[PDB]
């Protein structure tokens, strides 16, 4: 269930540099030895992305305007899913993704979320 | 999209210096409104947070020149908008640009304001006797003031008593003050507070069917403000009259001037007004101590007609303030475009309003209200040229704005434009990259692009 | 173009009655609604009687069975007979033809001096 | 629904008079707009006049306006049209029709119509 | 309408100037040719549908 | 008979034309004038203008 | 009285987008916060099908 977990201090986030990363395949068309020019939503080079680090339970609700380049680097597999939506106040629909150790559970519903979502 | 790859060495825990493509995974049938997200962790309560770190970023609409390999794998990419070198490699459709000057795009600034400056508003509709009169009318009989050729400016109605309904049926309140009708009639009357809801197209109500019948397709407005301050007489307020008894309902927009006796039974009364013979007229009771539902409210409606006649009533105009020495959108009642508005010394004639030139384009207009001759001229624009010594040599570039004084976009002004990114030396070498007007650029020495 | 109304008045006569009658000039008066409105300083609106074309009249709920109005067309002059004169009746009565549901072509008279004080 | 008809058309000498008094059976005309439309041979339905139901004014027509006038007693149903100084090009097919305000200019149910000729 | 006759007209002198009468039309138009000035054009075979 | 004009039988007549490479046989009631030679005129033949 | 429709919006809604926001409009400068008066209208009307 949802509980109100206290003892959470506020700290400013860090920043880094996005070194020519964030390029994906725009469409399903196969190209070879060509130079195509697209107009899709990519990640701008050297965009100065955030550097939220967990050593500390600092999981703030970040805005989702047009896309998120979530690049997690770890070994113990701490990241196990994400939570989406608009307000999470049990008033509108909200997307949810859970990456279990044996399968993936993705479902979008109107669950009763809270300010401290974790596993 | 996703991609999994290991590391090569013990990194300083930063983003690696490599390139990797991302392949699509899922395309779920979704589309609900989503604007904020949150990532979940995996707390190992033996509470321990572990060790995690992500690099959440934001995407932007950009153009990219993707290089596909012989096996269909993306190897390189160009941002196409980061630096002038990337823009040059983007417009050349390559990755190793040669030494020389290349035109990438055209410099052009964007407007700031959206001024209109329409003519004055002279003919004002009569609204001083329908919103400021002492006693508008009763309920059993209402008035109708036919309005003539004018511009219905509803913005002046803000000086009435606050907290008044302005529900305009049919028409839209946002686009209300742009509408050329043929005739508008005002029907003002005073009713109670619990009867304001009854004034609506096709709604149940005793006063809405025995006193005033609004049609179902009524496309107008209704205004009702609190009148408890001035229309409430403590010493027996009975100047208002409203009908309660009638044989049948009224037709839409009907005048019930009949004052015949009402008969709820079967015996003839013949004008006695006694037992089983009531009078179909009852007076209000307005007291400053009554509730809100009993307070008087002056209700006035505006019926709009639409015929194929010369449009008498229309809407007002904006006529915003005029700004000079800045490229803005001009809308002087006959034109729509961009240009800098400056005071001109060209003397016009009392009948002339526009202005042409040899190129057959507008270059001077007369202001509608305050007569003054302006000078319309387009904003600053030209050609963006990039001077690159070649990718094999370095990555430093110089920008050349052709025909731009580079004062409103090292900086050095030339006769061919303005070069930003190269210093001017007093020496004289052989010409390597031609720029114009005898100015040549070269990548010499601390290596940097120099002009001479 | 001519009123020819509000010709009369009265003096301080407690316990009596008022014979105030206001005639009307020869015109096209068909759907006229004659009434009486006081003009006491402080209370401008006031309703007393009614002259509906059907002959029936309406009295205010305050002065129920206190004011009687009769129609007379012998010499084109309306009559009004009331009783139980109070002491606060000091006002300026008028005979207005364009009563409520009007005020567009509304016209009034000069005023009938009627006052009582014990 | 409505069974309105036309009556009054006939041979009129140049510069004469005519009364195109139409009527109706059952319809809501106290808040509708009644108008007249002529039909010259080989032309469309040109507008002639229009009497308002909410008002009572008479919206006239082009240069031939200085000779026509309409009225209504509003007892049961009628729509008159006075003909004064009819010229040569005044012969057409008049149709005593009506419409409804607060909406499009598409006219309401028309009538059978009559014919008036000058010679 | 179920068996509308396609009356063919040939070897005629068609006068498109007398069809103006009562029974108001639907703004008689000509999709393909001009409505008026039809007396100057000569056709080889026309079909009438009733 | 009591129904409005919204649904009344309209005697719609569709006159379809057809012009191919064949001599025309039906035109309007235009009186054929006289033919003059050695002078520039405005010929108005069946399909020639 | 179960079919509704909007009447006005601050801008033309983008294609293939639902406008479910039932917030009260504000066409002036004073804060309305749910008064529904002058320069504050409800951008949702209703049909009157009969
Ligand atoms: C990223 O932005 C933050 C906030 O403006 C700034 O402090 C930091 O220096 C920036 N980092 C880079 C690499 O530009
Ligand atoms: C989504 O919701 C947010 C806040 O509730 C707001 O931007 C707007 O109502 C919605 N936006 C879109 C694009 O649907
Ligand atoms: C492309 O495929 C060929 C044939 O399988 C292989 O030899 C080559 O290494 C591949 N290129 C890359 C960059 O993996
Ligand atoms: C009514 O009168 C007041 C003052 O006399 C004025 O401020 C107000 O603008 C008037 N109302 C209108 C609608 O003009
Ligand atoms: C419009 O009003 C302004 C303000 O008084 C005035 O200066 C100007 O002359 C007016 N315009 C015309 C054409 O009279
Ligand atoms: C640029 O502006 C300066 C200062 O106004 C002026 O002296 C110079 O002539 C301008 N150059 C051009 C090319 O307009």
């Amino acid at each position: 269930q949802c509980v109100n977990l206290t003892t959470r201090t506020q700290l400013p986030p860090a920043y880094t540099n996005s070194f020519t990363r964030g390029v994906y395949y725009p469409d399903k068309v196969f190209r070879s030895s060509v130079l195509h020019s697209t107009q899709d939503l990519f990640l701008p080079f050297f965009s100065n992305v955030t550097w939220f680090h967990v050593i500390r339970f600092d999981n703030p609700v970040l805005p989702f305007n047009d896309g998120v380049y979530f690049a997690s680097i770890e070994k113990s597999n701490i990241i196990r899913g994400w939570i989406f939506g608009t307000t999470l106040d049990s008033k509108t629909q909200s997307l949810l993704i859970v990456n279990n150790a044996t399968n993936v559970v993705i479902k979008v519903c109107e669950f009763q979320f809270c300010n401290d979502p974790f596993l | 999209y996703s991609k999994h790859t290991p590391i090569i060495v013990r990194e300083p825990e930063d983003l690696p210096q490599g390139f990797s493509a991302l392949e699509p995974l899922v395309d779920l049938p979704i589309g609900i409104n989503i604007t904020r997200f949150q990532t979940l962790l995996a707390l190992h309560r033996s509470w321990t947070a572990g060790a995690a770190a992500y690099y959440v970023g934001y995407l932007q609409p950009r153009t990219f020149l993707l290089k596909y390999n012989e096996n269909g794998t993306i190897t390189d990419a160009v941002d196409c908008a980061l630096d002038p070198l990337s823009e040059t490699k983007c417009t050349l459709k390559s990755f190793t640009v040669e030494k020389g000057i290349y035109q990438t795009s055209n410099f052009r600034v964007q407007p700031t304001e959206s001024i209109v400056r329409f003519p004055n508003i002279t003919n004002l509709c009569p609204f001083d006797e329908v919103f400021n009169a002492t006693r508008f009318a009763s309920v059993y009989a209402w008035n109708r003031k036919r309005i003539s050729n004018c511009v219905a400016d509803y913005s002046v109605l803000y000086n009435l008593a606050p907290f008044f309904t302005f529900k305009c049926y049919g028409v839209s309140p946002t686009k209300l003050n742009d509408l050329c009708f043929t005739n508008v009639y005002a029907d003002s009357f005073v009713i109670r507070g619990d009867e304001v809801r009854q004034i609506a197209p096709g709604q149940t109500g005793n006063i809405a069917d025995y006193n005033y019948k609004l049609p179902d397709d009524f496309t107008g407005c209704v205004i009702a403000w609190n009148s408890n301050k001035l229309d409430s007489k403590v010493s027996g307020n009975y100047n208002y009259l409203y009908r309660l008894f009638r044989k049948s309902n009224l037709k839409p927009f009907e005048r019930d001037i009949s004052t015949e006796i009402y008969q709820a039974g079967n015996k003839p009364c013949n004008g006695v007004a006694g037992f089983n013979c009531y009078f179909p007229l009852r007076s209000y009771s307005f007291r400053p101590t009554y509730g809100v539902g009993h307070q008087p409210y002056r209700v006035v409606v505006l019926s709009f007609e639409l015929l194929h006649a010369p449009a008498t009533v229309c809407g007002p105009k904006k006529s915003t303030n005029l700004v000079k020495n800045k490229c803005v959108n001009f809308n002087f009642n006959g034109l729509k475009g961009t240009g800098v508005l400056t005071e001109s010394n060209k003397k016009f004639l009392p009948f002339q309003q526009f202005g042409r030139d040899i190129a057959d384009t507008t270059d001077a207009v007369r202001d509608p209200q305050t007569l003054e001759i302006l000078d319309i001229t387009p904003c600053s624009f030209g050609g963006v040229s990039v001077i690159t010594p070649g990718t094999n040599t370095s990555n430093q570039v110089a920008v050349l704005y052709q025909g731009v004084n580079c004062t409103e976009v090292n900086v050095f002004q030339t006769r061919a434009g303005c070069l930003i990114g190269a210093e001017y030396v007093n020496n004289s070498y052989e010409c390597d990259i031609p720029i114009g007007a005898g100015i040549c650029a070269s990548y010499q020495t601390s290596q940097s692009i120099i002009a001479y | 173009e001519v009123q020819l109304v509000e010709s009369g008045g009265g003096l301080v006569q407690p316990g009596g009655s008022l014979r105030l009658s206001c005639a009307a000039s020869d015109s096209s008066f068909y759907d006229y609604e004659m009434s009486w409105v006081r003009q006491v300083p402080g209370k401008t609106p006031e309703w007393i009687g009614s002259m509906y074309p059907s002959g029936r009249t309406y009295i205010n709920p305050s002065l129920k069975s206190l004011v009687t109005i009769s129609r007379d067309n012998s010499e084109n002059m309306l009559y009004l007979q009331m009783n139980s004169l109070r002491a606060e009746d000091t006002a300026m009565y008028y005979c207005v033809s364009n009563w409520a549901s009007g005020s567009t072509g509304d016209y009034w008279g000069q005023g009938t001096l009627v006052t009582v004080s014990s | 629904e409505v069974q309105l008809v036309e009556s009054g058309g006939g041979l009129v000498q140049p510069g004469g008079s005519l009364r195109l008094s139409c009527a109706a059976s059952d319809f809501y005309f106290d808040y509708y707009e009644m108008s007249w439309v002529r039909q010259a041979p080989g032309q469309g339905l040109e507008w002639v006049s229009t009497i308002s139901g909410l008002g009572g004014a008479t919206y006239y027509a082009d240069s031939v306006k200085g000779r026509f006038t309409i009225s209504r007693d509003n007892s049961k149903n009628t729509l008159y049209l006075q003909m004064n100084s009819l010229r040569a090009e005044d012969t057409a097919l008049y149709y005593c029709a009506t419409r409804s305000p607060f909406g499009d200019y598409a006219f309401s149910y028309w009538g059978q119509g009559t014919l008036v000729t000058v010679s």
